[PDB]
């Protein structure tokens, strides 16, 4: 039953910066089984990052993952108008899945 | 081109049971994909409802007994079909249902672990106020 | 039995594998480039095996100690209740990293054996 | 206190594309060692999907090259572009042929380029296009599209079973499931290296020769939504269908050049009467009625079946070969809703065929001399459902062809191809 | 030389393997078949030395024992009278046993080997 | 990186010869010509390695004494103010004579050793 | 003698003529493509390059 | 076919400096090939002077300081040319003097070990009397 904590619960930036999200696992996730997707208000999430550092056909380049252990990273460079919201993280190594508290950036 | 479409949203009583569809248009087959429903409560995280896979039918500890998922395949009509129905609905399932699909076939991708996955398509969601 | 042994755990499956690696006129085009590239194939893994001192030998035993961080689960875990696939599924991403791990533990070796006889 | 151990021909596999070896009994197909050998897999489940599987399109492009290769030593037939002088044919030394035949007087050349010879020869009048709205004046119908080569008489017509053996380093997977669909989850799975002996049988809208379904009939569709995707309809009881032409020609030939040999129809000798395609009218009934109740389970509508909307020749009626003979079947008496005793269905013959689109330009089949006659099996039936208004209260099902391709996915949706990875690293405590 | 001492006894054939061993712009589709095929059985050879832990011997020494229902013949019968073409002749129906037996007595001396490492 | 050890001293690219080793549809002609004869280069220089029993090492020690006629140079010499290239072209008329030597020890190995079996 | 210069010169050559190209059907599936008619202008083409 | 053209015979008293000139008819370029100078005393064997290599002149311990040795590669009108200049002539120099070119561009040849070379092809020699 892992849960998933992440730190920076409330972040604010500027078009052009860059920003990192840390995840952080009760367990320790050797298969780099985590998710990271995007919410907008209003709209549905949608996935961006798999097994850690794998991108989705359409997801920008600027997007990027790293994965250790019980640490997960998003980060994000060049940052647009459009990354904007609730970012979400999930675990998928053990049954049910978790998501995590999800940050506000923009 | 996988566009999940769901119904609108409905407006209950406690007591009462719910219906919520999901119709998977550009989804070949579930036999390939695997369907997943998730709960959103209002200002705060995601939660994992359940799943259909393989023509098998599963459920979290938390919802066992009070939620059947079904589904139906392509017909010549109507896209394939996946559906909750909520029994005894109390105050604190007033929230946002998802229906999710992620495809299955590729038995390397990263999408999934063993029965347990990611979502890569999302529904619009369905609110539902009790 | 080529391949019987893909739904059992790796502990009956690592038992007889030498099964799988005895299976492993005007001719066409095609004929002749798939007889080249089987040969190739052959080739390439067999270059591997040679790299880390494996060469003739299909239960190899290595002397890189084995990272926790690449698979935590408990010896009875991955030798009783897994399959190859899942397994292989799972530790894809640190395959690489054991390879030059492998390559690096025989080349020390073979330069090690070479001072000692040396002395 | 674990170490690193290498272990080589583990039992694992990844989906690949690769060429696969053809085998029988710049392009040969020669093994003959077909002998099989099967291997369940025990508690394993594999995805299938029949329509992205690359089998179909390797065997497209085999029949495609042995038919050029075949065809590519004998003769051209350039100089039959010519300005034919055709009659109405003078036979009298459900229907007889005089309306279908036509004598057509021209001029050739010899083996000296410097005279020319009158000669005469009996053409079907659909390998004719007339050049003026009246007169006598007639060509031929390929003139206008590309140059035509003689189906050398060597050459033989039926078809040889063919196996695809996958080569060393990789697996064919066989799905073992009764029912079948050709997509999604198979749970009794073997492994094989060559698959079942399949032929190349061409025909356009009933599959013949082909295997039959083990438990029940199967519907098979990439989409069944999309009206525009066929439908292959796999039986489990064969209908035999038998077709003849009982008119007697006479293969004479011209040499039209330095050794090259042009064969034609002289006369026919007797019995004239129209080709014709005999079946059971009861068998037909079962198969249609157990077929429309299958047919039931995915479409919530009264289910009737029609002829052709329309299209010409190639895409309307049912086109057949065999002993060298190449028929048109007008399959309306089926598909139209007594049924019974002997259904009998006219057909007409070609000699100008193109049979692959784009491939071999044309060829000419020359004629045989004697009666022909000809029996073979229906094991499935290839249908288009016609776009509704969603205000009719049935759906209508017409015999369509199309792609070539669906003649052979209903036999190869069962395989499919995988690249065997044995190295594997395990923790072990030994040092 | 290359096939020399053919018709000598095996007890002299034995003594210089080697010398026999070391032996074994469109060109053409034939040329590349040929050359393809000798490749192909090399490689045959040397899949079939491997599996029974000779893979770089010319002469390798095995631990299974010889059945007399092969062959009942004395040692220097063997080693001092025939040539090799008549041996092998003389024992072509139990090739194929003695080289299941042969890969099985390799696999239980790698699994052997392991478990011995383990302890 | 790949021949990144020419214009050192041979101490310091006998270190590194593991980079070298580990780097040694109609498709055409003159592509499927090359990757045969890529094979059969590649096959050729093992059949040499495992003729001298150094069939799967890089760095392999031998029983043939060096000849002074050969070299008559310093082991510091040889090893500190030279390079591969001009090592090798220096003794190039004795090669085939060295090649030669090794075959011969590696045979008479395996004889003594099937006779220290026979003891 | 090759000359090899470490700086482009560009140049840009023209045809300012309008050119209609036809089809005529020479053999069996066999198309030969002419210059039906010259339109537009009638200027001979060149190439312009700096001084 | 390299021929080496040189110049004529030069007579000198002591105390004085000669320039002799070697034209290398055949020779691409001095890049590939070596220019090495050499003496020859009446009656006595060949003496090596020195060597213009890869651009790079050198001299005999026995010649250094008094021996200047000079090349220029293939022009729009003449062959690439080596001079050999002597300072301080002494009755001990009456000699013939020869050019030898040896080509270098294969490494492996055996007509040169790393600088010290074989002596491929030879001047017709000029004489120098003091
Ligand atoms: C190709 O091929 C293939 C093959 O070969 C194919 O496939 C296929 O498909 C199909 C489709 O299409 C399918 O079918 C389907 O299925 C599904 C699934 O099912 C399953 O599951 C279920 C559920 O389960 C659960 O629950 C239960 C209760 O009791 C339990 O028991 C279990 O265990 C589970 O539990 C779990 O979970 C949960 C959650 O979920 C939780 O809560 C708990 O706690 C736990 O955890 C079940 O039930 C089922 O069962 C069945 O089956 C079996 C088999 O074996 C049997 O045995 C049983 O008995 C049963 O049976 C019965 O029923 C049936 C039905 O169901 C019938 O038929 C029979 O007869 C009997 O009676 C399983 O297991 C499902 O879901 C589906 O169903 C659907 O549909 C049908 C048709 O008919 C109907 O009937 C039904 O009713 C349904 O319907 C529904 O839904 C839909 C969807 O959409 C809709 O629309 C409609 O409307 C409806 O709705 C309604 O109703 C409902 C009710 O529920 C409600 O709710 C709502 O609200 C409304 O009202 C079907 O069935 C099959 O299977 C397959 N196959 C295989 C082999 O797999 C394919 O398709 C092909 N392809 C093509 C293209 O064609
Ligand atoms: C392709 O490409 C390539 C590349 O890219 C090219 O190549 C090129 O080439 C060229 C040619 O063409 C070249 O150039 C040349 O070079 C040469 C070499 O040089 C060198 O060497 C020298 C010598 O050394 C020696 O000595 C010294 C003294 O001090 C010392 O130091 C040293 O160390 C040495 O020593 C040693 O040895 C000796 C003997 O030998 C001994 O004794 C001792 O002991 C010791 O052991 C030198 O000097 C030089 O240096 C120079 O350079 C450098 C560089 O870096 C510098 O740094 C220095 O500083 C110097 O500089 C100077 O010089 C120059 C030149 O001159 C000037 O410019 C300046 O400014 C200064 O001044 C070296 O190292 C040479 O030899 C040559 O020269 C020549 O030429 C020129 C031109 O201009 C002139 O100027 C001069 O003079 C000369 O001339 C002469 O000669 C000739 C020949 O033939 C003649 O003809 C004439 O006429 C003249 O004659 C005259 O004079 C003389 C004088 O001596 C006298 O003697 C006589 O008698 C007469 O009068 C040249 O330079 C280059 O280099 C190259 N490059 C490279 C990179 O390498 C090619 O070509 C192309 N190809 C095509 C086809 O195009
Ligand atoms: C579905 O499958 C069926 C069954 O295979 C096919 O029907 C068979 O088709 C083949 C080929 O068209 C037929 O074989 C041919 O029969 C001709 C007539 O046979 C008479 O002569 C023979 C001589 O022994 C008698 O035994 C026989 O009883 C008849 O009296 C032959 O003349 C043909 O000979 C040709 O082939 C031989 C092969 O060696 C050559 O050497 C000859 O030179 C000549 O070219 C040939 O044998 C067979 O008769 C058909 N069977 C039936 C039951 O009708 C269908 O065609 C197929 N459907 C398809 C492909 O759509
Ligand atoms: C099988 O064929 C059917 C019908 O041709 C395909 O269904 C079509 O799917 C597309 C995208 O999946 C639908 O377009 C979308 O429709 C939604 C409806 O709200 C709209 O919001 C989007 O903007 C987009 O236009 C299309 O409507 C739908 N057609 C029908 C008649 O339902 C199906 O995708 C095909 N399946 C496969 C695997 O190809
Ligand atoms: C490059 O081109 C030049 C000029 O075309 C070549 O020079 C020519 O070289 C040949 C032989 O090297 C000379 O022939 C010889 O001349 C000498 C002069 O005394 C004579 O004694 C010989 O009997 C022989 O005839 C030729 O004269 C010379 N021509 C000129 C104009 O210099 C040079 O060889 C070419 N180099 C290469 C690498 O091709
Ligand atoms: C672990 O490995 C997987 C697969 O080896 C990586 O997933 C791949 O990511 C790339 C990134 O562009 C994609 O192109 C591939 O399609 C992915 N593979 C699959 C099978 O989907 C993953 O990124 C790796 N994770 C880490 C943390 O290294
Ligand atoms: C085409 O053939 C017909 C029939 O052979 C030719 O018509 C004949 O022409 C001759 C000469 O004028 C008449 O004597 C006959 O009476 C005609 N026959 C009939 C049935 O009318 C016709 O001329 C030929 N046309 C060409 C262009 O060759
Ligand atoms: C097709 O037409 C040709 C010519 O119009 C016919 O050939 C002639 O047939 C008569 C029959 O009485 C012979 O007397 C002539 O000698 C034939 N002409 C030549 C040039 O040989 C032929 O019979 C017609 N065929 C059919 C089937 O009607
Ligand atoms: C061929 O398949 C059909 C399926 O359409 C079989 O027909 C069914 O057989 C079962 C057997 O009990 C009956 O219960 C159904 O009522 C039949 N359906 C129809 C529409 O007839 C048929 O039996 C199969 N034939 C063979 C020889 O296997
Ligand atoms: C195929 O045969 C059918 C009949 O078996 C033909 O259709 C008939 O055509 C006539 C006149 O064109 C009509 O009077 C009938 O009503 C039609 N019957 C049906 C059932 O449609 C059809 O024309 C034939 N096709 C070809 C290409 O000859
Ligand atoms: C080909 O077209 C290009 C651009 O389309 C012409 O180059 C430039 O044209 C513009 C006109 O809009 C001038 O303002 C520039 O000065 C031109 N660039 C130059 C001359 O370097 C070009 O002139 C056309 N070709 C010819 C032959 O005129
Ligand atoms: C498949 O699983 C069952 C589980 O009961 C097991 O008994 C059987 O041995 C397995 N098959 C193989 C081939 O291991
Ligand atoms: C057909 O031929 C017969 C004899 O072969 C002849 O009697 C008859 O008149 C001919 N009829 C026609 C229409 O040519
Ligand atoms: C799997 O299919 C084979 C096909 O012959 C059959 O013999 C076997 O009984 C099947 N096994 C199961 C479990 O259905
Ligand atoms: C052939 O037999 C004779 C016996 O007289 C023997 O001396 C000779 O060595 C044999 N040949 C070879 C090549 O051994
Ligand atoms: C090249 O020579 C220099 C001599 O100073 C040495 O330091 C350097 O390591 C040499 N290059 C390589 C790649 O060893």
């Amino acid at each position: 039953d892992i849960q998933m904590t992440q730190s920076p619960s409330t972040l604010s930036a500027s078009i052009g910066d860059t920003v990192r999200i840390s995840c952080r696992a009760s367990q320790s996730i050797t298969g780099n089984w985590v998710a990271w997707y995007q919410q907008r208000p209003g709209k549905a999430p949608r996935l961006l990052i798999y097994r850690g550092a794998a991108l989705l056909g359409g997801v920008p380049s600027r997007f990027s993952g790293s994965a250790a252990g019980t640490d997960f990273t998003l980060t994000i460079g060049n940052l647009q108008a459009e990354d904007f919201g609730t970012f979400y993280c999930q675990q998928y190594d053990t049954y049910p899945g978790t998501f995590g508290q999800g940050t506000k950036v923009e | 081109q996988i566009h999940l479409v769901q119904s609108g949203t409905e407006v209950k009583k406690p007591g009462s049971s719910v219906t919520v569809s999901c119709k998977a248009y550009g989804v070949n087959t579930f036999g390939l994909y695997a369907v997943n429903w998730v709960r959103q409560a209002p200002g705060q995280s995601l939660e994992y409802i359940g799943q259909i896979w393989r023509w098998k039918s599963s459920a979290s500890h938390h919802f066992r007994g009070r939620v059947l998922i079904s589904a139906v395949d392509l017909t010549g009509s109507s896209p394939p079909i996946s559906s909750l129905e909520i029994k005894d609905l109390t105050s604190d399932d007033t929230a946002v249902y998802f229906c999710t699909t992620t495809s299955t076939y590729d038995k390397w991708s990263g999408l999934h672990h063993d029965g347990v996955m990611a979502f890569s398509s999302w529904g619009q969601g369905t609110l539902i106020s009790v | 039995g080529f391949l019987g042994a893909a739904g059992s755990t790796m502990g009956a499956a690592s038992i007889t594998l030498t099964v799988q690696a005895r299976q492993l006129t005007v001719w066409g085009i095609k004929q002749l480039q798939a007889r080249v590239l089987a040969v190739e194939r052959y080739l390439k893994d067999q270059k591997f095996l040679g790299l880390w001192g494996c060469s003739g030998k299909i239960i190899c035993c290595t002397n890189v100690p084995w990272n926790s961080t690449w698979s935590n689960k408990s010896y009875e875990e991955i030798w009783n209740n897994m399959t190859w696939i899942e397994w292989e599924k799972e530790i894809s991403n640190y395959t690489n990293r054991i390879y030059d791990l492998l390559t690096e533990s025989q080349n020390q070796q073979e330069r090690n054996e070479k001072d000692l006889l040396e002395l | 206190n674990l170490w690193v151990t290498v272990y080589y021909g583990v039992p694992v596999w990844r989906d690949a594309d690769t060429t696969l070896f053809c085998a029988s009994d710049t392009h040969a197909c020669v093994p003959t060692d077909p002998n099989p050998q099967e291997i369940p897999l025990e508690n394993v489940t594999e995805n299938f999907n029949m329509w992205k599987n690359n089998m179909v399109e390797q065997m497209q492009e085999d029949v495609i090259s042995l038919w050029d290769q075949s065809l590519k030593p004998c003769v051209k037939l350039t100089p039959l572009c010519v300005t034919l002088n055709c009659t109405k044919a003078n036979l009298t030394h459900i229907g007889n042929i005089t309306d279908e035949v036509k004598n057509c007087t021209f001029n050739m050349t010899t083996e000296i380029r410097d005279k020319q010879q009158k000669v005469h020869a009996l053409f079907y009048a659909l390998d004719i296009v007339q050049m003026k709205e009246n007169g006598s004046e007639y060509r031929l119908i390929s003139c206008n599209t590309s140059v035509i080569k003689q189906a050398c008489p060597k050459i033989s017509f039926d078809p040889i079973p063919i196996h695809y053996c996958a080569p060393a380093g990789y697996a064919i997977l066989k799905c073992n499931d009764k029912k079948f669909n050709g997509t999604g989850p198979c749970k009794n799975v073997s492994t094989v290296q060559c698959t079942h002996g399949i032929k190349p049988v061409v025909s356009t809208q009933l599959l013949l020769n082909g295997s039959l379904a083990e438990e029940e009939i199967i519907i098979r569709s990439e989409n069944l939504t999309n009206n525009a995707k066929n439908i292959i309809v796999h039986l489990n009881k064969s209908v035999s269908i038998s077709c003849t032409r009982p008119s007697n020609n006479t293969r004479t030939s011209i040499r039209i050049g330095p050794g090259q040999m042009f064969y034609r129809t002289g006369d026919i000798i007797g019995d004239i009467r129209k080709a014709y395609c005999e079946l059971n009218g009861t068998e037909w009934n079962e198969t249609l009625n157990k077929v429309t109740e299958k047919l039931k389970e995915h479409f919530n509508k009264t289910i009737v079946f029609q002829p052709p909307s329309g299209g010409d020749l190639e895409t309307t009626m049912h086109h057949f070969n065999c002993r060298g003979e190449f028929f048109y079947c007008n399959t309306t008496k089926l598909f139209n809703t007594e049924f019974n005793g002997t259904i009998i269905l006219p057909c007409r013959i070609k000699q100008i065929v193109n049979m692959w689109q784009g491939v071999g330009q044309a060829m000419y089949a020359p004629p045989i001399s004697g009666i022909i006659n000809c029996t073979s099996n229906i094991t499935g039936i290839i249908l288009t459902r016609d776009g509704g208004n969603g205000n009719t209260t049935d759906e209508t099902f017409r015999p369509g062809g199309g792609n070539i391709k669906d003649n052979w996915r209903s036999e190869l949706y069962k395989y499919k191809v995988v690249q065997i990875e044995p190295l594997g690293i395990a923790p072990t405590r030994c040092k």
